[PDB]
């Protein structure tokens, strides 16, 4: 009567373990590729990260400057 | 049989017929670097969440 009315079977704690430990390993790896990932952008510039502004190419003057030579 | 120019006449900026071929790099410039991959994509929902400590979402 305890079991029937206050519990449920093995299999429903057995499988709820199952489905946490598959969301927690994949957590782990997203987190250490996520360092890694970090390390390569921050060493490298390549990447979306880490981008640091450069003089806007838009704001030089091509005209005749008075001076053949510029 | 010399007209002298009048006003504003030696200021125009006139056109040149010449043969002489227009230069292609008198910059001397180098190649200029190759631009980042522009990643581009659509938006899907963050992994598991945040994924910061003890936190689900
Ligand atoms: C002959 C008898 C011998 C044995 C006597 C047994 C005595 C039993 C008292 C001990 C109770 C144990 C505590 C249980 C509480 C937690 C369990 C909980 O999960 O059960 C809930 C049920 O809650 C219970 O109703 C709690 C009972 C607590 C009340 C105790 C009775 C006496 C208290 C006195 C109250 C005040 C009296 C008035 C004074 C003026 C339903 O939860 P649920 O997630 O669905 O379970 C899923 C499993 N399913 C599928 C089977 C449903």
């Amino acid at each position: 009567w305890i079991a029937r009315t206050f519990y449920d079977g093995p299999e429903k704690n057995y499988e709820k373990t199952m489905a946490i430990l598959q969301i927690e390993a994949e957590k782990a790896e997203l987190r250490l590729k996520e360092l890694e990932v970090r390390r390569l952008m921050r060493a490298r510039g390549d990447g979306p990260w880490y981008q640091y502004p450069t003089i806007d190419k838009a704001l030089i003057d091509h005209s005749p400057k008075t001076t053949p030579d510029n | 049989g010399w007209v002298r120019p009048d006003l504003g006449e030696l200021s125009k900026v006139t056109k040149v017929k010449t043969d002489r071929p227009l230069p292609e790099n008198p910059y001397h410039s180098r190649a200029r670097p190759e631009p980042n991959p522009e990643a581009e994509g659509d938006l899907k929902p963050a992994k598991h969440g945040s994924r910061l400590f003890f936190w689900t979402m």
